[PDB]
């Protein structure tokens, strides 16, 4: 979603300077039908990106509730 | 609220009772009916009819007096928050209790 965040930014810094050049007479829903760049929107993520995501995300469960699931599988599993 | 008085209020001087047409009955000595008696012969004199009697005596507004943000400073001994710590403290949790 950052990746493609980035793209579109940069799709919208192209339709501003379109618009700019012209007499900004068109939005970007506008521009997506008078006019495409499918290379352009293929976004391809670069790690950085993911160097960037990971420093931001939380686990999906605190150590309590880990603990707890690994007594219960010792119970039924460590027998 | 504490503004709204000042046009429609006036402190009583202001817009109601404003000079000239305060007295326009005679001098009273019938009857001691002083008050009362000149309210009710303003309310019946008040038969005139009119329609969209718009004004914008205001600075940039309609019908209304403007607050002095300075008597608006009075308001803020007045209100109230919602006090919690222990809100504060509980927030420490929600969110990987900051730890994990």
């Amino acid at each position: 979603l950052n990746a493609m965040s980035r793209i579109a930014r940069m799709v919208e810094k192209k339709v501003s300077q379109h618009n700019e050049l012209t007499g900004e007479n068109i939005s970007t829903r506008r521009w997506f039908d008078k006019i495409a760049t499918k290379e352009d929107t293929k976004v391809v993520v670069k790690m950085e990106d993911f160097l960037k995501a990971q420093e931001q995300l939380t686990p999906s469960v605190s150590r309590a509730e880990l603990n707890h699931y690994e007594a219960v599988r010792a119970n039924f599993e460590g027998a | 609220l504490k503004s709204v008085h000042r046009w429609l209020s006036a402190a009583d001087q202001s817009e109601v009772v404003p000079g000239n047409d305060n007295i326009e009955y005679f001098s009273i000595n019938e009857h001691g009916r002083r008050e009362e008696n000149r309210l009710r012969l303003k309310t019946l004199l008040q038969q005139d009819v009119v329609h969209e009697t718009k004004t914008s005596t205001s600075a940039a507004s309609e019908l209304t007096a403007v607050v002095t943000i300075n008597d608006l400073l009075e308001a803020c001994q007045e209100t109230k928050p919602s006090i919690s710590t222990s809100e504060l403290v509980k927030l420490r949790g929600i969110y990987d209790r900051f730890q994990k």
